[PDB]
Protein backbone atom coordinates (compact mmCIF):
# COMPACT_ATOMS: atom_id res chain seq x y z
CA UNK A 1 0.00 0.00 0.00
CA UNK A 2 2.45 2.84 1.21
CA UNK A 3 4.75 3.38 -2.20
CA UNK A 4 8.16 4.97 -1.56
CA UNK A 5 9.52 6.46 -4.28
CA UNK A 6 13.32 6.74 -4.77
CA UNK A 7 15.24 9.00 -6.98
CA UNK A 8 17.57 9.09 -8.94
CA UNK A 9 16.64 6.31 -10.72
CA UNK A 10 20.65 6.25 -11.38
CA UNK A 11 23.41 8.18 -10.31
CA UNK A 12 27.35 7.80 -11.81
CA UNK A 13 29.70 9.44 -9.68
CA UNK A 14 34.04 9.16 -9.30
CA UNK A 15 35.35 6.81 -5.95
CA UNK A 16 35.95 9.60 -3.21
CA UNK A 17 32.78 11.42 -4.27
CA UNK A 18 29.79 12.40 -1.46
CA UNK A 19 26.54 11.43 -2.71
CA UNK A 20 22.44 11.63 -1.00
CA UNK A 21 19.95 9.18 -1.93
CA UNK A 22 16.09 10.05 -1.83
CA UNK A 23 13.51 7.98 -0.73
CA UNK A 24 9.97 9.52 -0.35
CA UNK A 25 6.72 8.20 0.91
CA UNK A 26 3.24 8.51 -0.37
CA UNK A 27 2.00 8.42 3.92
CA UNK A 28 3.49 9.65 6.64
CA UNK A 29 5.95 7.02 8.38
CA UNK A 30 7.86 8.41 11.26
CA UNK A 31 11.41 6.69 11.63
CA UNK A 32 10.23 3.44 10.36
CA UNK A 33 12.12 3.77 7.22
CA UNK A 34 15.39 1.33 6.55
CA UNK A 35 18.07 1.74 4.06
CA UNK A 36 19.52 -1.63 1.95
CA UNK A 37 22.54 -1.76 0.20
CA UNK A 38 22.86 -5.28 -2.91
CA UNK A 39 25.91 -5.56 -5.62
CA UNK A 40 23.39 -7.29 -7.84
CA UNK A 41 21.32 -10.35 -7.23
CA UNK A 42 23.33 -10.64 -4.34
CA UNK A 43 22.05 -10.59 -0.85
CA UNK A 44 20.65 -7.47 0.76
CA UNK A 45 22.88 -5.38 3.46
CA UNK A 46 20.67 -3.56 6.13
CA UNK A 47 23.08 -0.55 6.30
CA UNK A 48 20.55 1.79 8.41
CA UNK A 49 17.46 1.56 10.64
CA UNK A 50 14.99 3.43 11.51
CA UNK A 51 15.86 6.56 9.24
CA UNK A 52 19.23 7.12 11.37
CA UNK A 53 20.00 4.79 13.37
CA UNK A 54 23.72 3.41 13.32
CA UNK A 55 24.52 -0.48 13.33
CA UNK A 56 27.36 -1.67 14.62
CA UNK A 57 29.81 -2.93 11.70
CA UNK A 58 28.32 -1.22 8.47
CA UNK A 59 31.27 1.41 7.57
CA UNK A 60 30.54 5.12 8.80
CA UNK A 61 30.81 6.95 5.68
CA UNK A 62 27.40 5.70 5.64
CA UNK A 63 24.18 7.88 7.34
CA UNK A 64 20.22 8.21 7.28
CA UNK A 65 18.62 11.15 7.80
CA UNK A 66 14.72 12.21 7.92
CA UNK A 67 11.25 12.25 9.09
CA UNK A 68 7.80 11.95 7.90
CA UNK A 69 7.20 11.74 4.34
CA UNK A 70 11.12 12.27 3.30
CA UNK A 71 14.39 10.50 3.50
CA UNK A 72 17.97 10.29 2.76
CA UNK A 73 20.95 7.64 2.28
CA UNK A 74 23.95 9.86 2.46
CA UNK A 75 27.38 8.27 1.74
CA UNK A 76 30.28 10.59 2.25
CA UNK A 77 33.49 9.57 0.31
CA UNK A 78 31.73 6.75 -2.01
CA UNK A 79 34.36 3.83 -2.06
CA UNK A 80 35.10 1.47 -5.02
CA UNK A 81 33.16 -1.51 -2.92
CA UNK A 82 30.33 0.95 -2.45
CA UNK A 83 28.92 1.11 -6.39
CA UNK A 84 25.30 -1.27 -6.58
CA UNK A 85 21.68 -1.05 -5.90
CA UNK A 86 20.32 1.17 -2.62
CA UNK A 87 16.83 0.64 -1.54
CA UNK A 88 14.68 1.79 1.30
CA UNK A 89 11.97 -0.03 2.67
CA UNK A 90 8.88 0.85 5.39
CA UNK A 91 8.12 -0.94 8.03
CA UNK A 92 5.34 1.34 9.43
CA UNK A 93 2.38 -0.29 8.65
CA UNK A 94 1.74 -3.99 6.49
CA UNK A 95 2.27 -4.84 4.32
CA UNK A 96 6.32 -3.83 3.93
CA UNK A 97 6.93 -2.05 0.88
CA UNK A 98 10.43 -1.27 -0.78
CA UNK A 99 11.13 1.79 -2.87
CA UNK A 100 12.51 1.34 -6.53
CA UNK A 101 15.91 1.40 -5.76
CA UNK A 102 18.84 3.56 -7.07
CA UNK A 103 22.00 2.19 -9.02
CA UNK A 104 25.10 3.98 -7.77
CA UNK A 105 27.16 3.28 -11.00
CA UNK A 106 31.17 4.14 -11.61
CA UNK A 107 31.42 7.59 -13.77
CA UNK A 108 33.92 7.44 -16.85
CA UNK A 109 34.81 9.41 -20.12
CA UNK A 110 32.51 9.05 -22.77
CA UNK A 111 32.89 6.49 -25.35
CA UNK A 112 31.04 6.01 -28.52
CA UNK A 113 30.09 2.11 -29.10
CA UNK A 114 31.57 -0.12 -31.15
CA UNK A 115 28.71 -1.48 -33.39
CA UNK A 116 29.20 -4.72 -35.62
CA UNK A 117 26.42 -6.46 -37.42
CA UNK A 118 25.38 -10.08 -38.35
CA UNK A 119 23.18 -11.95 -41.11
CA UNK A 120 21.28 -15.52 -40.01
CA UNK A 121 23.83 -18.26 -40.43
CA UNK A 122 23.23 -20.79 -43.09
CA UNK A 123 22.96 -23.37 -40.36
CA UNK A 124 19.47 -21.55 -38.86
CA UNK A 125 18.22 -20.57 -42.88
CA UNK A 126 18.42 -24.38 -42.88
CA UNK A 127 16.35 -24.67 -40.11
CA UNK A 128 13.52 -22.43 -41.09
CA UNK A 129 14.60 -19.33 -38.43
CA UNK A 130 16.37 -15.97 -39.56
CA UNK A 131 18.02 -14.13 -36.89
CA UNK A 132 19.82 -10.46 -37.52
CA UNK A 133 22.68 -9.70 -34.44
CA UNK A 134 24.20 -6.35 -33.75
CA UNK A 135 26.11 -5.73 -31.05
CA UNK A 136 27.23 -2.65 -29.96
CA UNK A 137 30.44 -2.77 -27.62
CA UNK A 138 32.43 -0.66 -24.54
CA UNK A 139 30.13 2.37 -24.78
CA UNK A 140 29.94 4.98 -22.21
CA UNK A 141 27.53 6.30 -20.74
CA UNK A 142 24.82 3.60 -20.37
CA UNK A 143 21.60 5.19 -22.33
CA UNK A 144 21.67 4.43 -25.79
CA UNK A 145 19.18 3.50 -28.25
CA UNK A 146 18.80 0.48 -30.87
CA UNK A 147 16.62 0.97 -34.11
CA UNK A 148 16.50 -1.49 -36.80
CA UNK A 149 14.77 -0.70 -40.40
CA UNK A 150 13.76 -3.09 -42.59
CA UNK A 151 13.68 -1.73 -46.38
CA UNK A 152 13.32 1.30 -44.84
CA UNK A 153 10.63 0.53 -42.51
CA UNK A 154 11.26 0.62 -38.77
CA UNK A 155 10.74 -2.46 -37.43
CA UNK A 156 10.08 -2.96 -33.60
CA UNK A 157 8.25 -6.55 -33.58
CA UNK A 158 11.22 -9.16 -32.93
CA UNK A 159 13.42 -7.19 -31.49
CA UNK A 160 15.10 -8.68 -28.23
CA UNK A 161 18.21 -6.85 -26.53
CA UNK A 162 20.07 -7.76 -24.05
CA UNK A 163 22.67 -5.28 -21.71
CA UNK A 164 25.68 -6.73 -19.66
CA UNK A 165 26.08 -4.65 -16.27
CA UNK A 166 28.71 -2.09 -16.00
CA UNK A 167 32.26 -3.47 -17.00
CA UNK A 168 34.51 -4.54 -13.88
CA UNK A 169 37.27 -4.13 -16.68
CA UNK A 170 36.81 -0.56 -17.85
CA UNK A 171 33.82 0.64 -16.50
CA UNK A 172 32.00 0.72 -20.03
CA UNK A 173 28.69 -1.28 -20.99
CA UNK A 174 27.85 -3.69 -24.16
CA UNK A 175 24.76 -3.92 -25.83
CA UNK A 176 23.37 -7.26 -28.32
CA UNK A 177 19.87 -6.32 -30.01
CA UNK A 178 18.69 -9.15 -31.82
CA UNK A 179 16.35 -9.43 -34.76
CA UNK A 180 14.62 -12.52 -35.09
CA UNK A 181 12.20 -13.18 -37.96
CA UNK A 182 11.37 -16.62 -39.65
CA UNK A 183 13.18 -17.61 -42.89
CA UNK A 184 10.24 -16.63 -44.93
CA UNK A 185 9.91 -12.62 -43.58
CA UNK A 186 13.76 -12.63 -43.62
CA UNK A 187 14.04 -13.60 -47.50
CA UNK A 188 11.34 -11.36 -48.52
CA UNK A 189 13.20 -8.44 -47.44
CA UNK A 190 16.68 -7.04 -48.71
CA UNK A 191 17.94 -4.41 -46.84
CA UNK A 192 18.45 -4.75 -42.87
CA UNK A 193 20.26 -1.73 -40.41
CA UNK A 194 21.23 -1.61 -36.94
CA UNK A 195 21.32 1.96 -36.30
CA UNK A 196 22.81 3.22 -33.01
CA UNK A 197 21.73 6.40 -31.46
CA UNK A 198 24.74 7.61 -28.53
CA UNK A 199 25.33 10.47 -26.45
CA UNK A 200 28.99 10.92 -28.43
CA UNK A 201 27.83 11.82 -31.28
CA UNK A 202 24.36 13.41 -33.22
CA UNK A 203 24.39 11.11 -35.82
CA UNK A 204 23.06 7.47 -35.35
CA UNK A 205 25.98 4.78 -36.13
CA UNK A 206 24.53 2.67 -38.96
CA UNK A 207 25.40 -0.63 -39.59
CA UNK A 208 23.68 -2.58 -42.24
CA UNK A 209 23.99 -5.10 -45.27
CA UNK A 210 21.48 -5.66 -48.04
CA UNK A 211 20.81 -9.75 -48.80
CA UNK A 212 21.82 -9.82 -52.41
CA UNK A 213 24.81 -9.40 -51.30
CA UNK A 214 27.51 -7.64 -50.52
CA UNK B 1 26.89 -16.92 14.48
CA UNK B 2 23.03 -16.78 12.67
CA UNK B 3 23.39 -18.03 9.15
CA UNK B 4 20.63 -18.75 6.94
CA UNK B 5 20.10 -20.86 3.70
CA UNK B 6 17.71 -21.07 1.38
CA UNK B 7 17.14 -24.72 -0.68
CA UNK B 8 14.19 -26.22 -2.73
CA UNK B 9 13.43 -26.91 -6.57
CA UNK B 10 14.72 -24.47 -8.81
CA UNK B 11 11.69 -24.99 -11.46
CA UNK B 12 8.15 -24.85 -11.09
CA UNK B 13 5.32 -25.70 -13.72
CA UNK B 14 2.38 -23.08 -13.91
CA UNK B 15 -0.45 -24.08 -11.56
CA UNK B 16 1.72 -25.57 -9.29
CA UNK B 17 3.31 -25.28 -5.82
CA UNK B 18 6.39 -23.66 -5.45
CA UNK B 19 8.42 -25.09 -2.23
CA UNK B 20 11.21 -23.44 -0.46
CA UNK B 21 13.21 -24.24 3.12
CA UNK B 22 15.73 -21.77 5.29
CA UNK B 23 17.99 -23.74 7.04
CA UNK B 24 18.86 -21.68 10.48
CA UNK B 25 22.30 -22.07 12.08
CA UNK B 26 23.94 -20.30 15.36
CA UNK B 27 20.94 -19.51 16.70
CA UNK B 28 17.14 -21.85 17.48
CA UNK B 29 13.94 -20.70 14.82
CA UNK B 30 12.44 -19.48 17.63
CA UNK B 31 14.70 -16.65 19.04
CA UNK B 32 13.29 -14.20 16.48
CA UNK B 33 11.18 -13.25 13.68
CA UNK B 34 11.47 -15.25 10.16
CA UNK B 35 10.16 -13.45 6.90
CA UNK B 36 10.02 -14.47 3.19
CA UNK B 37 11.33 -11.73 0.64
CA UNK B 38 11.91 -12.28 -3.27
CA UNK B 39 13.28 -10.16 -6.25
CA UNK B 40 11.48 -9.85 -9.45
CA UNK B 41 13.85 -10.13 -12.91
CA UNK B 42 13.45 -6.31 -13.00
CA UNK B 43 14.86 -5.89 -9.32
CA UNK B 44 11.84 -4.83 -8.12
CA UNK B 45 11.13 -6.39 -4.52
CA UNK B 46 8.46 -7.86 -2.61
CA UNK B 47 8.01 -8.33 1.10
CA UNK B 48 5.94 -11.67 1.20
CA UNK B 49 5.34 -12.04 4.89
CA UNK B 50 7.15 -13.32 8.36
CA UNK B 51 5.95 -15.70 11.37
CA UNK B 52 6.94 -14.34 14.79
CA UNK B 53 7.37 -16.07 18.20
CA UNK B 54 3.65 -16.47 18.95
CA UNK B 55 3.17 -18.85 15.20
CA UNK B 56 1.49 -15.87 14.06
CA UNK B 57 1.97 -14.86 10.11
CA UNK B 58 1.74 -11.85 8.09
CA UNK B 59 0.98 -12.17 4.98
CA UNK B 60 1.44 -9.89 1.58
CA UNK B 61 -2.27 -9.07 0.49
CA UNK B 62 -1.15 -9.33 -3.23
CA UNK B 63 0.02 -12.71 -2.46
CA UNK B 64 -3.87 -13.35 -1.64
CA UNK B 65 -3.79 -16.59 0.25
CA UNK B 66 -1.73 -18.45 -1.93
CA UNK B 67 0.46 -18.02 0.25
CA UNK B 68 1.64 -20.18 3.82
CA UNK B 69 5.16 -19.53 5.95
CA UNK B 70 5.45 -22.22 8.99
CA UNK B 71 8.64 -23.40 11.20
CA UNK B 72 9.75 -26.60 12.22
CA UNK B 73 10.92 -25.96 15.88
CA UNK B 74 13.00 -29.64 16.15
CA UNK B 75 14.97 -29.32 12.52
CA UNK B 76 15.41 -25.23 13.00
CA UNK B 77 13.98 -24.40 9.74
CA UNK B 78 10.68 -22.54 8.37
CA UNK B 79 9.27 -23.15 5.24
CA UNK B 80 7.81 -20.71 2.42
CA UNK B 81 4.70 -22.41 0.44
CA UNK B 82 3.05 -20.30 -2.62
CA UNK B 83 0.11 -22.16 -4.87
CA UNK B 84 -0.72 -21.94 -8.14
CA UNK B 85 1.87 -20.20 -9.68
CA UNK B 86 2.76 -18.53 -12.84
CA UNK B 87 5.44 -17.01 -14.80
CA UNK B 88 5.36 -14.00 -12.65
CA UNK B 89 6.19 -15.72 -9.89
CA UNK B 90 9.47 -16.31 -11.20
CA UNK B 91 12.34 -14.99 -9.25
CA UNK B 92 15.30 -14.90 -6.71
CA UNK B 93 13.78 -15.68 -3.14
CA UNK B 94 15.37 -15.14 0.46
CA UNK B 95 14.86 -15.97 4.11
CA UNK B 96 16.17 -13.39 5.98
CA UNK B 97 15.38 -11.89 10.15
CA UNK B 98 12.39 -9.69 10.77
CA UNK B 99 15.43 -7.95 12.40
CA UNK B 100 16.70 -7.37 8.49
CA UNK B 101 20.25 -8.15 10.34
CA UNK B 102 20.84 -11.75 8.91
CA UNK B 103 20.05 -12.70 5.02
CA UNK B 104 20.38 -16.13 2.59
CA UNK B 105 22.20 -16.25 -0.30
CA UNK B 106 19.38 -16.24 -2.26
CA UNK B 107 17.69 -19.03 -4.69
CA UNK B 108 16.06 -18.80 -7.90
CA UNK B 109 12.57 -20.22 -8.70
CA UNK B 110 11.65 -20.08 -12.53
CA UNK B 111 8.10 -20.77 -12.88
CA UNK B 112 8.01 -22.65 -16.55
CA UNK B 113 6.30 -25.36 -18.30
CA UNK B 114 9.16 -26.03 -20.88
CA UNK B 115 10.76 -29.34 -20.95
CA UNK B 116 14.71 -29.60 -21.08
CA UNK B 117 15.93 -28.48 -24.32
CA UNK B 118 19.51 -28.28 -25.73
CA UNK B 119 20.64 -24.95 -27.74
CA UNK B 120 20.67 -24.63 -31.18
CA UNK B 121 24.40 -22.67 -31.48
CA UNK B 122 25.02 -20.35 -34.93
CA UNK B 123 27.95 -18.91 -35.97
CA UNK B 124 27.96 -15.15 -36.12
CA UNK B 125 30.54 -13.60 -39.14
CA UNK B 126 30.51 -10.63 -41.29
CA UNK B 127 29.23 -10.64 -44.19
CA UNK B 128 30.36 -11.94 -46.97
CA UNK B 129 33.70 -12.90 -45.62
CA UNK B 130 34.83 -9.19 -45.08
CA UNK B 131 36.91 -7.54 -43.05
CA UNK B 132 37.58 -3.67 -42.56
CA UNK B 133 40.25 -2.25 -40.22
CA UNK B 134 42.85 -4.13 -38.76
CA UNK B 135 40.27 -5.49 -36.30
CA UNK B 136 37.44 -7.92 -36.80
CA UNK B 137 34.52 -9.08 -34.44
CA UNK B 138 33.02 -12.24 -34.48
CA UNK B 139 29.84 -13.89 -32.78
CA UNK B 140 27.63 -16.61 -31.32
CA UNK B 141 23.98 -17.45 -30.87
CA UNK B 142 23.07 -19.57 -28.76
CA UNK B 143 19.15 -20.25 -29.10
CA UNK B 144 15.99 -22.10 -27.82
CA UNK B 145 17.08 -23.54 -24.84
CA UNK B 146 15.95 -24.58 -20.98
CA UNK B 147 16.97 -24.32 -18.47
CA UNK B 148 19.72 -21.79 -17.96
CA UNK B 149 22.43 -22.09 -17.55
CA UNK B 150 24.98 -22.99 -20.37
CA UNK B 151 28.88 -21.79 -20.62
CA UNK B 152 30.16 -20.33 -23.61
CA UNK B 153 34.02 -20.42 -24.04
CA UNK B 154 35.70 -19.35 -27.36
CA UNK B 155 38.54 -21.93 -28.31
CA UNK B 156 38.62 -23.98 -25.31
CA UNK B 157 39.39 -21.09 -23.11
CA UNK B 158 42.27 -20.48 -25.42
CA UNK B 159 40.50 -16.94 -26.56
CA UNK B 160 39.79 -14.86 -23.79
CA UNK B 161 40.04 -11.55 -24.09
CA UNK B 162 37.97 -8.86 -26.30
CA UNK B 163 34.94 -11.35 -25.08
CA UNK B 164 31.62 -10.09 -24.61
CA UNK B 165 28.85 -12.33 -23.34
CA UNK B 166 25.19 -11.42 -22.86
CA UNK B 167 22.82 -12.23 -20.08
CA UNK B 168 20.39 -14.81 -21.43
CA UNK B 169 16.87 -13.25 -22.55
CA UNK B 170 13.33 -15.83 -22.98
CA UNK B 171 12.42 -16.17 -26.85
CA UNK B 172 8.80 -17.96 -26.37
CA UNK B 173 9.21 -19.76 -23.09
CA UNK B 174 13.44 -20.63 -24.31
CA UNK B 175 16.41 -18.76 -23.58
CA UNK B 176 18.68 -16.89 -25.81
CA UNK B 177 21.97 -15.57 -25.40
CA UNK B 178 24.76 -14.04 -27.58
CA UNK B 179 29.05 -13.41 -26.85
CA UNK B 180 31.21 -11.60 -29.40
CA UNK B 181 35.11 -11.65 -29.74
CA UNK B 182 37.06 -9.38 -30.98
CA UNK B 183 40.55 -9.80 -32.29
CA UNK B 184 43.15 -8.35 -34.57
CA UNK B 185 42.15 -8.58 -38.75
CA UNK B 186 45.71 -10.42 -38.45
CA UNK B 187 44.68 -13.26 -36.24
CA UNK B 188 41.40 -14.36 -38.39
CA UNK B 189 40.43 -16.21 -40.85
CA UNK B 190 44.40 -17.17 -40.63
CA UNK B 191 43.68 -18.70 -37.34
CA UNK B 192 40.56 -20.68 -36.34
CA UNK B 193 37.98 -19.07 -33.21
CA UNK B 194 35.24 -21.80 -32.07
CA UNK B 195 32.13 -21.33 -30.34
CA UNK B 196 32.19 -23.88 -28.05
CA UNK B 197 28.68 -24.04 -26.02
CA UNK B 198 28.24 -26.40 -23.60
CA UNK B 199 24.72 -27.25 -21.49
CA UNK B 200 24.59 -29.34 -18.61
CA UNK B 201 20.97 -30.04 -17.99
CA UNK B 202 21.07 -31.57 -21.22
CA UNK B 203 24.49 -33.46 -21.08
CA UNK B 204 25.48 -31.58 -24.50
CA UNK B 205 28.18 -29.41 -25.41
CA UNK B 206 28.85 -28.52 -28.92
CA UNK B 207 31.15 -26.54 -31.17
CA UNK B 208 30.82 -24.67 -34.35
CA UNK B 209 33.95 -23.32 -35.95
CA UNK B 210 33.22 -19.58 -37.38
CA UNK C 1 15.47 8.87 34.03
CA UNK C 2 11.72 9.61 35.08
CA UNK C 3 10.31 11.99 31.73
CA UNK C 4 7.39 14.00 32.13
CA UNK C 5 4.18 12.78 30.17
CA UNK C 6 4.48 15.74 27.20
CA UNK C 7 8.11 15.18 27.19
CA UNK C 8 7.96 11.23 27.17
CA UNK C 9 4.49 11.63 24.13
CA UNK C 10 7.63 14.15 21.85
CA UNK C 11 10.29 11.45 22.61
CA UNK C 12 7.80 8.52 21.11
CA UNK C 13 6.64 10.41 18.66
CA UNK C 14 10.13 10.99 17.37
CA UNK C 15 10.93 7.54 17.77
CA UNK C 16 8.12 6.58 15.37
CA UNK C 17 5.27 4.58 17.46
CA UNK C 18 2.56 6.96 16.36
CA UNK C 19 0.73 5.44 14.32
CA UNK C 20 3.03 2.62 14.24
CA UNK C 21 1.23 -0.70 13.41
CA UNK C 22 -1.65 0.88 13.69
CA UNK C 23 -1.32 2.25 17.43
CA UNK C 24 -1.96 5.98 17.77
CA UNK C 25 0.67 7.56 20.31
CA UNK C 26 -1.83 7.73 22.84
CA UNK C 27 -1.31 3.89 23.53
CA UNK C 28 2.41 3.87 24.25
CA UNK C 29 2.42 7.06 26.32
CA UNK C 30 -0.22 5.19 28.43
CA UNK C 31 1.34 1.77 28.58
CA UNK C 32 4.47 3.61 29.89
CA UNK C 33 2.45 5.43 32.89
CA UNK C 34 1.02 2.13 34.28
CA UNK C 35 3.94 0.20 33.23
CA UNK C 36 7.00 2.38 34.67
CA UNK C 37 5.15 6.03 35.57
CA UNK C 38 7.86 6.85 32.93
CA UNK C 39 10.75 5.59 34.53
CA UNK C 40 13.76 4.62 32.12
CA UNK C 41 15.22 3.04 35.31
CA UNK C 42 12.60 1.10 36.60
CA UNK C 43 13.25 -2.86 37.02
CA UNK C 44 10.89 -5.48 38.04
CA UNK C 45 12.13 -8.90 39.36
CA UNK C 46 9.67 -11.81 38.55
CA UNK C 47 9.29 -15.73 40.18
CA UNK C 48 11.00 -17.09 37.11
CA UNK C 49 14.05 -15.72 37.93
CA UNK C 50 13.39 -13.07 34.31
CA UNK C 51 13.37 -9.45 35.31
CA UNK C 52 11.57 -6.47 33.12
CA UNK C 53 13.63 -3.69 32.47
CA UNK C 54 12.75 -0.04 31.35
CA UNK C 55 9.71 2.94 30.83
CA UNK C 56 7.64 -0.27 29.06
CA UNK C 57 8.95 -3.25 31.48
CA UNK C 58 10.30 -5.62 29.00
CA UNK C 59 11.25 -9.27 29.94
CA UNK C 60 14.43 -10.86 29.96
CA UNK C 61 13.72 -14.20 29.36
CA UNK C 62 11.71 -13.62 26.18
CA UNK C 63 13.05 -10.26 24.72
CA UNK C 64 16.43 -9.17 25.85
CA UNK C 65 19.89 -10.54 27.66
CA UNK C 66 20.77 -9.95 31.01
CA UNK C 67 23.28 -12.82 30.70
CA UNK C 68 21.17 -14.63 34.20
CA UNK C 69 18.20 -15.73 33.14
CA UNK C 70 17.09 -19.14 31.96
CA UNK C 71 15.36 -20.07 28.63
CA UNK C 72 16.29 -16.77 27.23
CA UNK C 73 15.76 -16.01 23.73
CA UNK C 74 16.71 -12.50 23.58
CA UNK C 75 14.34 -11.39 20.55
CA UNK C 76 15.37 -8.47 20.35
CA UNK C 77 18.96 -9.50 20.25
CA UNK C 78 19.99 -6.74 22.55
CA UNK C 79 21.68 -6.29 25.90
CA UNK C 80 18.86 -5.83 28.59
CA UNK C 81 21.13 -3.22 30.01
CA UNK C 82 20.58 -0.83 27.19
CA UNK C 83 16.86 -1.05 28.19
CA UNK C 84 17.45 0.86 31.13
CA UNK C 85 19.19 4.02 29.69
CA UNK C 86 17.98 7.43 29.60
CA UNK C 87 18.06 7.40 25.87
CA UNK C 88 14.88 5.48 25.10
CA UNK C 89 15.91 3.86 21.37
CA UNK C 90 16.74 0.67 22.74
CA UNK C 91 13.30 0.00 24.56
CA UNK C 92 11.31 1.64 21.55
CA UNK C 93 13.03 -0.53 18.49
CA UNK C 94 12.38 -4.03 21.08
CA UNK C 95 8.81 -2.62 21.96
CA UNK C 96 8.20 -2.07 18.05
CA UNK C 97 8.96 -5.92 17.46
CA UNK C 98 7.05 -7.20 20.41
CA UNK C 99 3.93 -4.99 19.39
CA UNK C 100 4.52 -7.01 15.72
CA UNK C 101 3.51 -10.36 16.69
CA UNK C 102 -0.32 -11.34 16.43
CA UNK C 103 -0.98 -10.28 19.79
CA UNK C 104 -0.03 -6.66 19.42
CA UNK C 105 0.01 -4.34 22.41
CA UNK C 106 -1.87 -7.08 24.06
CA UNK C 107 2.03 -8.06 25.12
CA UNK C 108 1.12 -5.69 27.94
CA UNK C 109 -0.86 -6.95 30.49
CA UNK C 110 -0.88 -3.01 32.02
CA UNK C 111 -1.58 -1.83 28.96
CA UNK C 112 -4.91 -4.31 27.93
CA UNK C 113 -6.07 -3.41 31.99
CA UNK C 114 -5.70 0.02 32.01
CA UNK C 115 -5.29 1.59 28.37
CA UNK C 116 -6.69 -0.54 26.27
CA UNK C 117 -10.04 1.05 24.65
CA UNK C 118 -9.86 3.96 26.61
CA UNK C 119 -9.32 7.78 24.92
CA UNK C 120 -6.01 6.99 24.64
CA UNK C 121 -6.01 10.43 23.11
CA UNK C 122 -6.53 12.26 26.46
CA UNK C 123 -2.82 11.04 27.22
CA UNK C 124 -1.36 13.18 24.48
CA UNK C 125 -3.54 16.24 23.91
CA UNK C 126 -2.53 19.19 26.00
CA UNK C 127 1.27 18.70 24.59
CA UNK C 128 3.01 20.59 22.06
CA UNK C 129 3.49 17.77 19.27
Amino acid sequence: DIVLTQSPATLSVTPGDSVSLSCRASQSISNNLHWYQQKSHESPRLLIKYASQSISGIPSRFSGSGSGTDFTLSINSVETEDFGMYFCQQSNSWPYTFGGGTKLEIKRADAAPTVSIFPPSSEQLTSGGASVVCFLNNFYPKDINVKWKIDGSERQNGVLNSWTDQDSKDSTYSMSSTLTLTKDEYERHNSYTCEATHKTSTSPIVKSFNRNEC
Amino acid sequence: EVQLQESGPSLVKPSQTLSLTCSVTGDSVTSDYWSWIRKFPGNKLEYMGYISYSGSTYYHPSLKSRISITRDTSKNQYYLQLNSVTTEDTATYYCASWGGDVWGAGTTVTVSSAKTTAPSVYPLAPVCGDTTGSSVTLGCLVKGYFPEPVTLTWNSGSLSSGVHTFPAVLQSDLYTLSSSVTVTSSTWPSQSITCNVAHPASSTKVDKKI
Amino acid sequence: KVFGRCELAAAMKRHGLDNYRGYSLGNWVCAAKFESNFNTQATNRNTDGSTDYGILQINSRWWCNDGRTPGSRNLCNIPCSALLSSDITASVNCAKAIVSDGNGMNAWVAWRNRCKGTDVQAWIRGCRL
